[PDB]
């Protein structure tokens, strides 16, 4: 039943607080952890209870935690809004910070708090009674996002072999990206993470920046407004997870009806509708889902295959509408599967109104959609990133750095090979 | 990554240190006692990273500099415990400074280092200003830095290091000096910044108009660029914020953390600096070779790696806009197998006297010419073996200059094959 | 030996030695082990009474070591204008290469002792002189960058 959310690294810490105060204002939770509706245990066995455990005080408390090398993100957690949501026990850092560098993470700074965090978050299971698994927030370009993730997994995969574990990765941008070695640590983390994870999305820090900046009108994006957004449709993904719906119901369904292909584990996310402050029908917000300016991944869905399809709506949906545009979508685009995937989409629907964090940039709409694809598309993401480290080790550059660290230089190597391979299994499938 | 070091050597580097510190207090709204005056949260934000009190540690083989620092302005605000200084003076000999005198007078200083690093939360590195012409800034300087390099191997190593040139003195050692030095940077610091008395000069005689430029004249540029390049350690950020990040950001091969530190608009003393200049301009000065801090031009060479501060009230937007179009418009100038390199910081804290200004942090291929320079005149003395009893009087072999020579010859040439090296 | 006593003594710039030295008869010409004479050194050193004297006594004011190096080169090398000058007076050869293909000109210009630039140019330096790597005065003060010394090198 319960899942913990595991945040790593500065993306993954910011992005966290965003979602869980979404999830307290879907939840009618407020900043102090009450919950005027909820009774006490009870009482415990509630749909959004996968996310909150309760005090005997009444006090509903997040299944996280906080993780990063370095006090400063996570010093205004504890300093917030937010500061009683949760137990200072949650909230983990260390003195010295990656340096954007992945072997630093992983291998020298990572190894000094492996443990105290992986006993922080055994408290957490120790408080739940069926835990499903971990939700996993964190960068691809940080050193504490890249490294100390790969290392968490590596050890959670020890742990805790027999269950799920999900990723939200923060994918690296031009206009955002605060390091040049970026494209490395992405590798290297894809590299080291991909046979311990179950399910990974990607956020394209490119794609949020687009839409913010076209569908918001905002001129120069900050990492709060790319973070509502990204909080938006994480709520869209964990919702079935917290309100106890009919698709997706549980981390294991997850990779079900999205992954046929357990290297394959990379759904592409599209939302709609995305209103600035300043109605669309079923139709309109389903056909909005094909449209690659929505998506969170910049790749182009008409060059390639479909394996798996699901669509996630909010709000005022009739069911009936929701058929209607499918077979007029799967009637009138070119959507092409895989000869060896049913085909047919997979629907859920969650009742109530899509919620709205108060001084958004985000309108309140009577419907959203989050669509859900695996494609082989988003291979386009990885040819880009191989790109520019192809371009870097060939030279060399930047590699001094990770050796002086703990890291072997084979590693490189190894983990530009894995990803190779990852291209030709996309590759094999959209063929 | 909290706490920086801060060492001041030779005349040349107190003097440097000494207006550093009254740029950066000014900036902090430190006065000359230590007491806050400010009216920004900004200000006192990482207060922490060069200040406890200045964490400067002061050296000099020359007890004279003493008075000349505590004479100073914000001379009462150094701690009089982080005074070490010797009673004769190198005198441009950077075998005294590295073998004989220094070396003497070497662990004093240590200890002062010690005492500063073990009350650090999280200690980033150290940073040392000074210059290679001389015998002590030089020779101990970097006798230091060996020694810190030892006792500190998890610490970043940086210094402001000012290059010797023919229009400022007319010594005809400080090649030997500089190279001897430049020998010792190479291996053992993670990043330098080249300040180039002849690009100083040059500055201050052909743009500034001043006919007979002044050391005070001379380090207004090296204060204004010294200010820029900390900007982002001493303000709170998100890029380049501590010495380590820098140096991942900044270095891509070891040995070549050697920058050309560029910054705009250039004031003269007392001038009246009015119509400031918008957001394009600024941003063109990066390939002018008449910004640059290090005589070499950015056209020459091509750019491995680059960091842009901007400072004022400005539009990031704008900012965006023209931080791209120099990129694109000259893309070739920039190494096309290290993609994304040019990485852009904005401050909203311009320097005094200014509304708005740029300090560009460059890694160009194109500092070989100063090496290129230096080496030289270097073996221009060194063949007629000019003074070499100085140095080999002081325990030093022959055979040092010549590792020096060759090491440097050998960074030149590094530098040239990056610039010829094809992406493909 | 006095001549070696004389080499020291024109390089350590004891005048009076000096004086002394060549009073018991010391050889003037006389060369150390890379062919320095009294006046190489002295010339080098900056002791330009000493510099006089020798030449006022049968000094050799183009004698060239094991290098080529004239007196004038070391000099123009290391900076002394007055040297640079009396050297030229008593018929230095303004445009003797050395070993490396330099002449007074290059060294002058390569430490920026622009002031003993002009000087040599007064007395007929060869402005084209090139060295070894083809590179003239010009050229260095071109590649180098060297405005000023460019100016110097044209008037
Ligand atoms: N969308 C989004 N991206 C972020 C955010 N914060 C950082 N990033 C991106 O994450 C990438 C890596 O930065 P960080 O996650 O801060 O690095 P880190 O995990 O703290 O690792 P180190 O700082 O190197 O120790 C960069 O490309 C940023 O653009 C955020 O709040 N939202
Ligand atoms: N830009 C600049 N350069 C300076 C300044 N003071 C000295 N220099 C340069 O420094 C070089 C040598 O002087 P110093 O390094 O200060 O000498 P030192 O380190 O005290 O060593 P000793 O003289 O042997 O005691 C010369 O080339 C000078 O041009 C200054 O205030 N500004
Ligand atoms: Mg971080
Ligand atoms: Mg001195």
């Amino acid at each position: 039943r319960e899942c913990i959310s595991i945040h790593v690294g500065q993306a993954g810490v910011q992005i966290g607080n965003a979602c869980w105060e979404l999830y307290c204002l879907e939840h009618g939770i407020q900043p102090d952890g009450q919950m005027p509706s909820d009774k006490t245990i009870g009482g415990g066995d509630d749909s959004f209870n996968t996310f909150f455990s309760e005090t005997g005080a009444g006090k509903h408390v997040p299944r996280a935690v906080f993780v990063d090398l370095e006090p400063t993100v996570i010093d205004e957690v504890r300093t917030g809004t937010y500061r009683q949501l949760f137990h200072p026990e949650q909230l983990i850092t260390g003195k010295e910070d990656a340096a954007n560098n992945y072997a630093r993470g992983h291998y020298t700074i990572g190894k000094e708090i492996i443990d105290l965090v992986l006993d922080r978050i055994r408290k957490l299971a120790d408080q739940c009674t069926g835990l499903q698994g971990f939700l996993v927030f964190h960068s691809f370009g940080g050193g504490t996002g890249s490294g100390f993730t790969s290392l968490l997994m590596e050890r959670l995969s020890v742990d805790y072999g027999k269950k799920s574990k999900l990723e939200f990765s923060i994918y690296p941008a031009p206009q955002v990206s605060t390091a040049v070695v970026e494209p490395y640590n992405s590798i290297l983390t894809t590299h080291t993470t991909l046979e311990h994870s179950d399910c990974a999305f990607m956020v394209d820090n490119e794609a949020i920046y687009d839409i913010c900046r076209r569908n918001l009108d905002i001129e120069r994006p900050t990492y709060t407004n790319l973070n509502r957004l990204i909080s938006q449709i994480v709520s869209s993904i964990t919702a079935s997870l917290r309100f106890d719906g009919a698709l997706n119901v549980d981390l294991t369904e997850f990779q079900t009806n999205l992954v046929p292909y357990p290297r394959i584990h990379f759904p592409l996310a599209t939302y709609a509708p995305v209103i600035s402050a300043e109605q669309l029908s079923v139709a309109e917000i389903t056909n909005a889902c094909f449209e690659p300016a929505n998506q969170m991944v910049k790749c182009d869905p008409r060059h390639g295959k479909y394996m798996a399809c699901c669509l996630l709506y909010r709000g005022d949906v009739v069911p009936k509408d929701v058929n209607a545009a499918i077979a007029t979508i799967k009637t009138k685009r070119s959507i092409q599967f895989v000869d060896w995937c049913p085909t047919g989409f997979k629907v859920g629907i969650n009742y109530q109104p899509p919620t709205v964090v108060p001084g958004g940039d985000l309108a309140k709409v009577q419907r959203a959609v989050c669509m859900l694809s695996n494609t082989t598309a988003i291979a386009e993401a990885w040819a880009r990133l191989d790109h520019k480290f192809d371009l870097m080790y060939a030279k060399r550059a930047f590699v001094h750095w990770y050796v002086g660290e703990g890291m072997e230089e084979g590693e490189f190597s190894e983990a530009r090979e894995d990803m190779a391979a990852l291209e030709k299994d996309y590759e094999e499938v959209g063929v | 990554m909290r706490e920086i070091v801060h060492i001041q050597a030779g005349q040349c580097g107190n003097q440097i240190g000494a207006k550093f510190w009254e740029v950066i207090s000014d900036e902090h709204g430190i006065d000359p006692t230590g007491s806050y005056h400010g009216d920004s949260d900004l200000q006192l934000e990482r207060i922490n990273v060069y200040y406890n009190v200045p964490r400067a540690i002061l050296v000099d083989l020359e007890p004279g500099t003493m008075d000349s620092v505590r004479s100073g302005p914000f001379g009462q605000i150094f701690r009089p415990d982080n005074f070490v200084f010797g009673q004769s003076g190198a005198g441009n000999n950077w075998a005294k400074g590295h073998y004989t005198e220094g070396a003497e007078l070497v662990d004093s200083v240590l200890d002062v280092v010690r005492k500063e690093s073990e009350s650090c939360d999280c200690l980033q590195g150290f940073q040392l200003t000074h210059s290679l012409g001389g015998g002590t800034g030089s020779g101990m300087g970097t006798l230091l830095i060996s020694k810190i390099r030892e006792e500190y191997p998890d610490r970043i190593m940086n210094t402001f290091s000012v290059m010797p040139s023919p229009k400022v003195s007319d010594t005809v050692v400080e090649p030997y000096n500089a190279t001897l030095s430049v020998h010792q940077l190479v291996e053992n610091t993670d990043e330098t910044y080249s300040i180039d008395n002849e690009a100083l000069y040059d500055i201050c005689f052909r743009t500034l108009k001043l006919t007979t430029p002044t050391y005070g004249d001379l380090n207004h540029l090296v204060s204004a660029t010294m200010s820029g390049v900390t900007t982002c350690l001493r303000f709170p950020g998100q890029l380049n914020a501590d010495l380590r990040k820098l140096a991942v950001n900044m270095v891509p091969f070891p040995r070549l953390h050697f920058f050309m530190p560029g910054f705009a608009p250039l004031t003269s003393r007392g001038s009246q600096q009015y119509r400031a200049l918008t957001v394009p301009e600024l941003t063109q000065q990066m390939f002018d070779s008449k910004n640059m801090m290090a005589a070499c031009d950015p056209r020459h060479g091509r750019y491995l790696t680059v960091a842009a501060i901007f400072r004022g009230r400005m539009s990031m937007k704008e900012v965006d806009e023209q931080m791209l179009n120099v990129q694109n418009k000259n893309s070739s100038y920039f190494v096309e197998w290290i993609p994304n390199n040019v990485k852009t910081a904005v401050c909203d804290i311009p320097p005094r006297g200014l509304k708005m200004s740029a300090t560009f942090i460059g890694n160009s291929t194109a500092i070989q010419e100063l090496f290129k320079r230096i080496s030289e005149q270097f073996t221009a003395m060194f063949r007629r073996k000019a003074f070499l009893h100085w140095y080999t009087g002081e325990g030093m072999d022959e055979m040092e200059f010549t590792e020096a020579e060759s090491n440097m010859n050998d960074l030149v040439s590094e530098y040239q094959q990056y610039q010829d090296a094809t992406a493909d | 030996d006095l001549g070696k006593k004389l080499l020291e003594a024109a390089r350590a710039g004891q005048d009076d030695e000096v004086r002394i030295l060549m009073a018991n008869g010391a050889d003037v010409n006389a060369t150390d082990a890379s062919g320095l004479t009294p006046l190489h050194l002295a010339a080098t050193y900056g002791h330009l009474e000493i510099v006089e004297v020798l030449l006022k006594h049968g000094a050799d004011v183009n004698a060239i070591d094991i290098m080529g190096s004239t007196p004038l080169h070391l000099a123009a090398l290391i900076g002394h204008l007055e040297i640079v000058e009396v050297l030229l007076k008593h018929g230095a050869d303004v445009n003797a290469v050395d070993t490396w293909g330099d002449t007074p000109l290059h060294l002058a210009a390569i430490m920026g002792h622009l002031e003993i630039v002009e000087v040599l140019l007064k007395h007929g330096a060869d402005v084209n002189a090139q060295d070894k790597f083809g590179k003239t005065a010009f050229d260095i003060s071109i590649d180098n960058g060297n405005e000023d010394l460019a100016e110097i090198l044209q008037k």
